[PDB]
């Protein structure tokens, strides 16, 4: 499982994961890095709308991974690096520099 | 400012008052809430007398600043408690399970009631992962068991109550904001806001004053009185005040947004919960001058029960804490004061005969063998003869 | 350190205390548990007196060291027992079946009511596969049927209880850790932790040892005394001790993180479970010198039932091994002692008549032709006349 | 682009690159050794906090250089040699030996 920090990130960066993203694109990369199952990919892969595949990808994902690695190491490869960069920035304004998360990486999207 | 309203409505939060607002307090209930974000599982208590206006302030404190919802906390859950039965502390959480649940699967709602607590509790903290930093408002807590569970659920919530003792059972730190009686200057504003014959004349000013006195700043009962001004006349206000020191809130009772049309109906509940032996102590505390700073010994005279006359003080402190019925001033000397509002209700609901005997016992113990000092003058009935003759 | 909290919360484990933490013990409950990682289906008993603080220590022992959860054991299941009915030992396991179950299929959970014991038991050890490394905490056992269930299913257990004899039924791994009365030096720290005024004047210091002698190291009623001392002054403490010598624990009774407002309310339950004939023995213990090492024959005088006076001692041993109601020593000579707390409990509970009756019986057997030696002077010893006067 | 070794180094020696360093100091030296662009230096040069200029310098850098040379050859000149020494030590305990950690503990 993740936690409040790693799940708060998937939620904060949600206005964005809706405008450009697709869970079908990540299913192959995750059945692989060992974080899914052949029913998992079935469940998220056959979904009429994308907000469905997205809400199932973010639900299923928060349970399966020991951390938020194999999803930054994916928006990179998928030419959606403007995404994996935002999330890695957010994970950094928490461990090393505390406090700075709310003024810097949280407010500019109110 | 349109997303809030979506979130407010769905969290079952009432609309804030707009005509008149206790800014300082609303502005003090928002501040303390902002200070608590990183810290998880916290209690904010708005302890105050019956109808002291606590619940309205939570409506406003979550309705003025839009930061509280969206910026500081993602969602709101506002649930009214008012639980007295032992099943109530469990029933509240069943209503807090479906609240937290999705619009989908309210259809598949199971018999959660026929499920054990260890399940309702686990079942809640199992779905609570959906919403992080969730704020819960618990309008009107009377019992303490809820807190016991909540602390087991690592939960953070705002709390409107008339008592404060429950925190002792709790052990995760707490903060507090007391809804005091409406200050004199403030009241005026409240009236003007609601529209009242503007105070202008002397005898009238002196007549408008008397009004507040009886209410002694209780917002709810300051509303319940204002609604008795159909003529919109200060003269009428004088008339009502006169009716009060005789008939009592009963005559001034009226339909109001508040839960209790009559404040005596409210305070009832504050007199039932009261410790039984402690209940007696209070019951004989209706023989003292209203709104007067008066000594402990002078009280030792009417109150039931060696140099353990301190027992009088213990009752007066507990009674002042539970329901904030009483109030004790530490300095210069340990003295309490039966607020007129706290005084009239008891007077009308209790036994005059008890008070009569009570008054007798008072006089006796006094004989014994704003700077009042009856230390050397305990036996001073005439002092409040105006009050005592009433008995 | 964030994965634990996930695991603690889901295993329904309460938050560990922080203001005051025991050590040696917590460090002795962890050690023995590590030794048994290889061992399976073992019992750890935190046998101790009531309100003596056992349950809090399990909260801390599973909350300080993160190894216990993750390293030594994979998951935690903490369930409060408190079962008295015969259906209770079955009901506990129904609550331990859903605990062990998945978040999925709590909605599809069938009716355990129809499920029989052979089924609930088989049904549990059938799903227990998906949890090989699982420790179960059974806060507050007061029965043995549960121990039998555990022996049957081959299972691991931390156990908080007051009565230690329950383990006799089982024939598996059994170790023990006793939560003693808080030592004198320790207490100080506890109060210091709670910011109790610091001892300064000899007279004020005089009070210090006394409350302890009274509270005989009972954390709960120490917490209760603290909830009482709002003024936070040694004077307050003295006054409360006074109330107690005149009001028992009722005087110190108050709301607290304890499920119980009064300790007498707790100990009740320790006097109901007692063997009918053992109940009497306890009931007469009131007429004894409190916190004093006193001989068996001395007790033979007040206790109900020839050379077989050993039976009286038997009663004293059994009574001492059930919630630690009694306390006895082996050397120099077989003597027991009625902890001040239990003595007060007895005094306040037993028929006002019996107290005199018991002392009368003592007198009846008081005649005959710390190094107390009444073996040679029992007939003419009244060293506890002080206490005797209390009667 | 770099790789896992050269990027694992910029990450391992990160507790340090936060206590004493500044991307403004290196921008001129890198627009030069041909590894940046006049928008690159603009982007990292106008940043309110340094953890911003640092996170952008380490993001932008990992893409641009064919190797981890022009950053050791900089902490040297900048009196921050206690840095370029740590990173050169790390690149060596991998360049001169074919053995490390495997999937383990
Ligand atoms: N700011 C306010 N503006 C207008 N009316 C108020 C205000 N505060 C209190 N009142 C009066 O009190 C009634 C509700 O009181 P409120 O619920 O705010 O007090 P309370 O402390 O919650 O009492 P309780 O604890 O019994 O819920 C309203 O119907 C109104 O008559
Ligand atoms: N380490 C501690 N720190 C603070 N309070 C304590 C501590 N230990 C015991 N207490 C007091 O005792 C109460 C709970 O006692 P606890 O549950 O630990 O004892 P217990 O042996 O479980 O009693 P029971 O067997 O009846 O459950 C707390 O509310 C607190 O007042
Ligand atoms: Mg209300
Ligand atoms: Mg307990």
């Amino acid at each position: 499982m993740l936690c409040e920090i790693e799940c708060r990130a998937l939620s904060t960066a949600h206005t964005r994961l809706i405008h450009d993203f697709e869970p079908r694109d990540a299913l192959t990369y995750l059945e692989g890095k060992n974080i899914f199952t052949e029913d998992h990919s079935e469940l998220i892969s056959k979904m009429s709308t994308r907000l469905e595949r997205i809400a199932n990808f973010l639900r299923i994902y928060r349970r399966q991974a020991s951390e938020l690695g194999p999803l930054i190491d994916f928006f990179n490869y998928n030419n959606q690096s403007h995404l994996a960069d935002f999330l890695e920035d957010y994970i950094d304004f928490a461990i090393n520099e505390p406090d700075l998360l709310r003024p810097v990486v949280i407010a500019p999207q109110f | 400012r349109q997303m809030l309203d979506r979130k407010l409505l769905l969290g079952n939060v009432p609309k804030q008052m707009t005509c008149y607002i206790r800014e300082y307090h609303v502005d003090r209930v928002i501040k303390k809430l902002d200070e608590m974000c990183d810290l998880d599982s916290f209690f904010l208590f708005l302890h105050g007398r019956a109808g002291s206006g606590k619940s309205v302030i939570a409506s406003q404190a979550l309705s003025k600043s839009d930061q509280l919802i969206g910026i500081n906390y993602d969602s709101i859950v506002w649930l009214k408690d008012s639980g007295t039965a032992p099943k109530s502390t469990f029933d509240l959480f069943t209503d807090i399970l479906l609240m937290l649940k999705s619009e989908d699967d309210l259809l598949n709602f199971p018999s959660v009631e026929h499920v054990t607590s260890v399940v309702l509790k686990r079942m809640i903290c199992n779905a609570l992962i959906d919403r992080p930093n969730t704020l819960f408002v618990f309008d009107d807590v009377v019992q303490e068991e809820t807190i016991r569970w909540a602390q087991e659920l690592r939960l953070r919530c705002l709390v409107t109550t008339r008592d404060v003792e429950i925190s002792n059972a709790a052990s995760q730190t707490c903060e507090f904001i007391e809804v005091t009686s409406l200050e004199i200057d403030e009241c005026y504003d409240f009236l003007e806001a609601y529209g009242m014959p503007m105070p202008v004349g002397e005898k009238e000013e002196d007549v408008l004053n008397k009004t507040i006195e009886l209410s002694s700043g209780n917002p709810a009962t300051l509303m319940m009185f204002f609604k008795s001004c159909e003529p919109k006349t200060f003269e009428k206000m004088a008339q009502l005040n006169n009716k009060l020191e005789s008939r009592g809130l009963v005559g001034v009772e009226c339909i109001t947004p508040y839960s209790y049309k009559s404040l005596a109906m409210a305070l009832q509940r504050c007199v039932e919960v009261l410790s039984d032996e402690d209940r007696s102590a209070l019951a004989f505390a209706v023989v003292m001058p209203p709104g007067v700073d008066i000594p402990v010994k002078l009280w030792s005279c009417v109150i039931p029960v060696e140099q353990l006359d301190d027992e009088v003080a213990d009752r007066l402190k507990r009674l002042s804490k539970r329901g904030a019925l009483l109030s004790g001033k530490r300095m210069p000397v340990l003295t309490f004061k039966i607020d007129h509002i706290i005084h009239m209700f008891l007077k009308h609901v209790v036994d005059a005969q008890t008070i009569a005997n009570g008054i007798s016992i008072l006089e006796q113990r006094l004989l014994e063998i704003t700077v009042i000092r009856p230390e050397d003058f305990p036996k001073f009935m005439q002092l409040h003869q105006k009050f005592y003759d009433s008995l």
